[PDB]
């Protein structure tokens, strides 16, 4: 195979991410399978997030995926929103959640 | 002149997993933003560590720990695995 | 013309709706005024951060792009509109 | 003749309003206000219409979060209505200020 | 010294403030760490200071906690720190859910 | 109901039983509250435990990314830095 | 020579090196090493003295950790700049809450 | 031998400048260097950030100049600039 991505079996851009690691001043020498490793990683994460995003879209009767679909997808999972807890959302919107006691007798 | 996007890379993988499904144009942009932030926190992480013990290299392990720390457990460990396999995949080839 | 009678623009209802979004149930008369003060505090500091870069850039028409980085500084990163 | 029992309307909307994404603040007044202060550092400067929204989102959400902290503390006391101090109490504890 | 009602209550407080010694012992704490530190990894070693440092962090961490707790406590018409008073504080700071 | 070569050895340095309760109240008053609930102080250690792990989690990680057996105090600092509780006085 | 020509108390030919070895931008602007030494000295001086005042407040010959935070914690400004940076052997300001009065 | 360099010479004269026959503990001395090195990265890192936003490739004094302004509150900031601007201004005057 010519395309690097394919030699490592992936969709993520091997060499585009390599250059981005040199135009970001992060250091004097860039590693050889770092780039890939890193590409592949995000790849997973994207997937991870993008795997339920779709499921959320299934949930509400649509075949596409609008941003809230990313938002709910991230908040419910504890191991998802936990990391992004410092991320606020283009028109994120809100989980219906009403505190325990103001609900009525 | 040359507006970059990571839309191309999302575009395939989307279909690979949910082929009867699509992305909002802004939802994709959000994702573009997300990766880069995500690319930087890690890269940032990577760099600091290199420097700490004066390491004129970001190797394939410097990133690995970096992620390990940066990420909450269940997600972190899978990603660690995909990572080594890939090196496994690529070097002999 | 220096913009003033601005602070009010954010009328009774709009402050209130935020709070419902918040998950508050009800609200005393007094705090419509209190929040406006803070809102202002927050805008001031962010716009303060934002404006400098724009000046730094030899320009007036301050960009959305600055709004955001300036937000990233105070520590309110935003996903949605930038770079 | 009929009028809804107190607290029957407010919750109903809470949710309606919780489900949606669309901004609550006004496009015109917001803008004027942003212009008002920006002038006070340097006078008569411009922003792309979106640049204004960028700014509009980051704060609209910001309040709604604080109101949520204000409410817990109202609850903690056996109370029912978010009072003033609670907000301040909240402000002081977060130790932002 | 006046009478006796609530006489020490405020007294000890003051003496404790003027001082700057560790509130919690420096011997139980020392093992507490060694013991859990094993569960996450084996064959562990510790710098003299490293703990000293943790003690500093932790102590300071709690006081701070209590300091708010107190406020909450006051808010409530109470001078009693309570099991929850702890929770709100944390919840709104955000480590606690 | 026998002597039975009985030997008694139980563990009270590290373990939370061992640690001193006044050691806490000592802590409580610096804040200056008038009253301590029995229930409360038990919870408080509870949280201490939660805070303590995460740090060491990281500590351990930095000790180990360098292949070192001796855990540095700096190692703790960065840890604190990551959660935003960085300590002046130490390890520039 | 640096301190001289610049006229500062801080090392101008020391922060220049770290800023180029930290690896901030591509090259380095001539502006900065000098400017960067200056504000630093300015901050250095702003604390020492209030720390001095604090030690004299309670009457002491030598300043020590306890003093430094007492100085800063009380000050409105510094206190915010170092809002969440927490401190060696420091203890705390006297504080008595209101309704906790001994009437 | 070992290195472990610090800013001890700079902090000491500053204190001399503000109470000459006034003293310090060996514990507050490190707090001080810890404090400086901390502010060092805070300012120089931010400079690095702006440089490669609006598309340029070196870090000068102006940037610090800008950086400083929004890193600190109103009253200290102006005096701080002033001091900063002059020190350098004099520096150039000489040469």
């Amino acid at each position: 195979a010519k395309t690097r991505s394919s030699r490592a079996g992936l969709q993520f851009p091997v060499g585009r991410v390599h250059r981005l690691l040199r135009k970001g001043n992060y250091a004097e020498r860039v590693g050889a399978g770092a780039p890939v490793y890193l590409a592949a990683v995000l790849e997973y994460l994207t997937a991870e997030i993008l795997e339920l995003a779709g499921n959320a879209a299934r949930d509400n009767k649509k075949t596409r995926i609008i941003p809230r679909h990313l938002q709910l997808a991230v908040r419910n999972d504890e191991e998802l929103n936990k990391l992004l807890g410092r991320v606020t959302i283009a028109q994120g919107g809100v989980l219906p959640n009403i505190q325990s006691v103001l609900l009525p007798k | 002149t040359r507006k970059e996007s990571y839309a191309i890379y999302v575009y395939k993988v989307l279909k690979q997993v949910h082929p009867d499904t699509g992305i909002s144009s802004k939802a994709m942009s959000i994702m573009n933003s997300f990766v880069n932030d995500v690319f930087e926190r890690i890269a940032g992480e990577a760099s600091r560590l290199a420097h700490y013990n004066k390491r004129s290299t970001i190797t394939s392990r410097e990133i690995q720990t970096a992620v390990r720390l940066l990420l909450p457990g269940e997600l972190a460990k899978h990603a660690v695995s995909e990572g080594t396999k890939a090196v496994t995949k690529y070097t002999s080839a | 013309k220096v913009l003033r009678d601005n602070i009010q623009g954010i009328t009774k209802p709009a402050i209130r709706r935020l709070a419902r979004r918040g998950g508050v149930k009800r609200i005393s008369g007094l705090i419509y005024e209190e929040t406006r003060g803070v809102l202002k505090v927050f805008l001031e500091n962010v716009i303060r951060d934002a404006v400098t870069y724009t000046e730094h850039a030899k320009r007036k028409t301050v960009t959305a792009m600055d709004v955001v980085y300036a937000l990233k500084r105070q520590g309110r990163t935003l996903y949605g509109f930038g770079g | 003749p009929h009028r809804y029992r107190p607290g029957t309307v407010a919750l109903r909307e809470i949710r309606r309003y919780q489900k949606s994404t669309e901004l609550l603040i006004r496009k015109l007044p917001f803008q004027r206000l942003v212009r008002e202060i920006a002038q006070d550092f340097k006078t008569d400067l411009r922003f792309q219409s979106s640049a204004v929204m960028a700014l509009q989102e980051a704060s609209e959400a910001y309040l709604v979060g604080l109101f949520e902290d204000t409410n817990l503390c109202g609850i903690h006391a056996k109370r029912v209505t978010i009072m003033p101090k609670d907000i301040q109490l909240a402000r002081r504890i977060r130790g932002e200020r």
